[PDB]
């Protein structure tokens, strides 16, 4: 189940995945393009690995009570691809499902 | 009136577990101590320890700490308790009878004992 | 009578809390209603 | 419950407690002997109270 | 602390007479009365005082610390152990 | 720097035993955790176990336990072995490593926190089709 999302040149993306937190998370986001490897985005809500740029941020965990949401400053053509959540929770014990992907489309 | 009931003997093997009651009828339990006394055959008493009837705090000498573990229990009315005895580990030399005594001022005054029960291993 | 279950997912502590549910007299005494409410295990036989 | 299940708990300073329990043994010595060993144990039992 | 002396350690005296048994001990100090087989009763309690159901030829009394116990006027239901009992400590008493 | 490749055989029967090879060279298996991962076309991805470094091998509990993973230092290879396999594995296999990343929120005394895994670097891969021909 595979969620459709358009967002043209100049303004920003805002992804947001459907699975709520039951306290404190540690979330995932993931970018998989169809035929290429899988590429990791964001790791402990803050943390950008070594090969993305300035581009991409995520909602550090302070102050429980708020949603995890992806922000992307820049699009790109080349960014067609899915981008996963994967909701890592303290009550919700081990997470073996990676969730939905939200399709991103870019218009013009 | 003032009465402490006494179990019956019971014969065990080294290594298993006893419990020894004693029932207090006829008397307000909650403001006098329940002792525990011991002696073997062919010698005197030995202090085993008491239990305050009010909270359960138990008192056991370095001697006997580990092994002996003093319960009481109280009816749903508080006219009558039973004191319990369980001991977890006996010994060759634990051949010996058990009394309930019952402290009556500061004085330690043991007025009123038990029947005895005497058990073996 | 309560039916309680465990609320701690992830076992180590598991079974301080528990998740019950009961059937509580309403406000007009001819219907009944089931509600739940959390108690701790010092609060609950079985 | 909102947010995390945890465990209540209670926190001590481990520097000032041994300050503290080292003046209570001091004054211990003085209705027994100088040179006795002083042991410090937990509870024997009894209701949860 | 406690510290207890027995000297009587064995007597075999015979009826009518006065003897008495002593022991030394610091603090409160009860005198027992135990057959053989049985539980041991209290006969006087706190040194002197007397305890209610025990006869009047029992008597007892105290001197800095040292604690004595009358027997006058014995009789053939009165051959027993008989030991003093501080808090937690009893020494193990004579026999008749 | 750690390079991963795998090369898979391509062409099953169906009711027949499955073996993917994963081949990973630039460093040693001290400490690398290594996982599976499974994508059909139609949905998304999907894991379906972990290996750790003392040999304790745990797999996704909606499977069953349908499949067997093992490694070994002497030929630096993992594969993974399939029994009985359903129609329904027309998908493309993943060779990716994972991090363990430890998540405190409360007092570590009382064992209040949380293991997260992270694929920090994936594979290339190759996928499989169920033929009845
Ligand atoms: C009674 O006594 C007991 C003790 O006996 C007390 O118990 C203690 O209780 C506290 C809280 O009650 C617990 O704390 C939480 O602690 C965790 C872990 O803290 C550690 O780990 C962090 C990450 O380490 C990583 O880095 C190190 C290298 O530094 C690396 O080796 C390691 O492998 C790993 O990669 C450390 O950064 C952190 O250091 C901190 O400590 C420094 C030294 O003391 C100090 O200088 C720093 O300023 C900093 O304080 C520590 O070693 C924390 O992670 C956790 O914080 C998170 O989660 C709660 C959940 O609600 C959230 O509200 C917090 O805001 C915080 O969220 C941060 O971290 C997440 C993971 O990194 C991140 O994803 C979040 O987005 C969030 O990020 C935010 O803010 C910080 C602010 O500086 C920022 O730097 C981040 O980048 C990020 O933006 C809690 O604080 C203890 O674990 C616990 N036990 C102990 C101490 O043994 C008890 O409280 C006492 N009770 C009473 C009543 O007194
Ligand atoms: C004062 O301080 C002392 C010493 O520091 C504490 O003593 C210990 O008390 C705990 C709590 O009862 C004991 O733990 C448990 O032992 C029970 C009996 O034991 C067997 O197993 C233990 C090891 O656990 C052996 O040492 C022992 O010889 C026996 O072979 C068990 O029945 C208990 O099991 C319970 O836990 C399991 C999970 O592990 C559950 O599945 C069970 O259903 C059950 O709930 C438990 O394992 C411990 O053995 C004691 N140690 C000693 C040396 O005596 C006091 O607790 C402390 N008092 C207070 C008030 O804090
Ligand atoms: C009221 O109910 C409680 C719950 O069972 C009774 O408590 C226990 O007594 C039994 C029998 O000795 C023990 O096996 C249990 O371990 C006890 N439970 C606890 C939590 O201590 C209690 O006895 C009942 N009241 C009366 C007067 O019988
Ligand atoms: C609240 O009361 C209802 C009945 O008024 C209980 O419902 C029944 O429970 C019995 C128990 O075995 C079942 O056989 C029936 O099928 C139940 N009927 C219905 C309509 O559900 C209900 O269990 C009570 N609630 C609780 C928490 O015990
Ligand atoms: C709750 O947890 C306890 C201990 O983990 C277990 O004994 C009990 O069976 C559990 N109950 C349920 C309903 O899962
Ligand atoms: C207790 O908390 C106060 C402030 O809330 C702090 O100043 C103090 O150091 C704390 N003491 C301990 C032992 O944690
Ligand atoms: C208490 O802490 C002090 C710190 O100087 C140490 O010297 C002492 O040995 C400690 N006491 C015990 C019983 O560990
Ligand atoms: C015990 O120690 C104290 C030190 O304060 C000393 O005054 C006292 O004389 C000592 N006791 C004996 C019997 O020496
Ligand atoms: C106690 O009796 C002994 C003899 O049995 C006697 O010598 C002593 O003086 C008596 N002491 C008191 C205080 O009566
Ligand atoms: C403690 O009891 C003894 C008798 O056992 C008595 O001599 C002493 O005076 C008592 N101490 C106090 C402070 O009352």
């Amino acid at each position: 189940y595979v969620r459709p999302l358009s967002v043209a040149l100049g303004e920003t993306a805002r992804i947001s995945c459907g699975r709520q937190a039951l306290g404190s998370r540690a979330v995932q986001w993931y970018q998989h393009r169809p035929g290429q490897a899988p590429i990791l985005l964001i790791y402990n809500n803050q943390d950008r690995p070594s090969g993305i740029p300035e581009r991409f941020s995520g909602t550090p965990d302070i102050n429980f009570g708020t949603r995890a949401t992806l922000t992307i400053s820049g699009v790109e053509a080349g960014d067609e691809a899915d981008y996963y959540c994967h909701m890592w929770d303290s009550r919700s014990g081990f997470s073996w499902s990676f969730g939905g992907a939200t399709r991103l489309t870019v218009l013009g | 009136q003032v009465q402490l009931l006494q179990s019956g003997a019971a014969v065990t093997k080294p290594g298993a577990s006893v419990r020894v009651s004693c029932e207090a009828s006829g008397y307000n339990i909650r403001d006098y101590f329940i002792h525990w006394w011991r002696q073997a055959p062919g010698q005197g008493l030995q202090w085993v320890g008491w239990i305050n009837p009010k909270t359960g705090q138990p008192n056991n000498p370095r001697q006997f700490q580990g092994r002996v573990s003093l319960t009481r229990h109280a009816s749903w009315d508080f006219d009558t308790y039973s004191f319990y005895m369980d001991l977890k580990a006996l010994r060759s030399d634990d051949t010996a009878v058990y009394f309930c005594a019952r402290q009556r001022s500061d004085y330690w005054d043991f007025d009123v004992w038990g029947s005895g029960t005497q058990v073996t291993v | 009578t309560l039916q309680c279950t465990n609320v701690t997912n992830n076992i180590t502590m598991r079974g301080e809390l528990k998740n019950c549910s009961f059937n509580m007299t309403t406000e007009l005494r001819d219907k009944k209603q089931k509600v739940y409410s959390l108690f701790y295990r010092l609060d609950v036989v079985q | 419950i909102i947010g995390d299940i945890r465990q209540a708990h209670c926190n001590v300073s481990k520097a000032t407690w041994n300050e503290t329990l080292g003046k209570v043994v001091k004054q211990l010595r003085k209705h027994f002997g100088n040179n006795t060993i002083i042991r410090f144990a937990n509870s024997s039992g009894g209701d949860l109270e | 602390d406690i510290q207890m002396t027995q000297s009587p350690s064995s007597l075999s005296a015979s009826v009518g007479d006065t003897v008495t048994i002593t022991c030394q001990a610091n603090g409160y100090l009860n005198w027992y009365q135990q057959r053989r087989g049985k539980a041991p009763k209290l006969l006087i309690y706190d040194g002197s005082k007397l305890e209610r159901g025990v006869p009047s030829r029992f008597s007892g009394r105290r001197w800095g610390q040292e604690y004595n116990l009358t027997i006058n006027n014995l009789q053939p239901e009165d051959i027993a152990t008989y030991f003093c009992q501080v808090y937690e400590f009893v020494v193990p008493g004579t026999r008749l | 720097q750690v390079q991963l490749q795998e090369s898979g055989p391509g062409l099953v029967k169906p009711s027949e035993t499955l073996s993917v090879t994963c081949s990973v060279s630039g460093d040693s298996m001290n400490n690398y955790y290594w996982t599976w991962i499974r994508q059909s076309p139609g949905k998304g991805l999907e894991w379906i176990g972990y290996i750790s470094d003392r040999e304790s091998a745990t797999y996704n509990p909606s499977l069953n336990s349908r499949v067997v993973i093992s490694r070994d230092t002497s030929k630096n290879q993992l594969s993974l072995k399939l029994n009985s396999v359903t129609p329904a594995d027309t998908a493309v296999y993943y060779c990716a490593t994972a991090r363990r990343g430890q998540r405190i929120y409360g007092v570590v005394s009382f064992g209040e926190f949380f293991y997260y895994y992270s694929m920090d670097v994936w594979g290339k891969g190759t996928t499989v089709t169920v033929s009845s021909a």
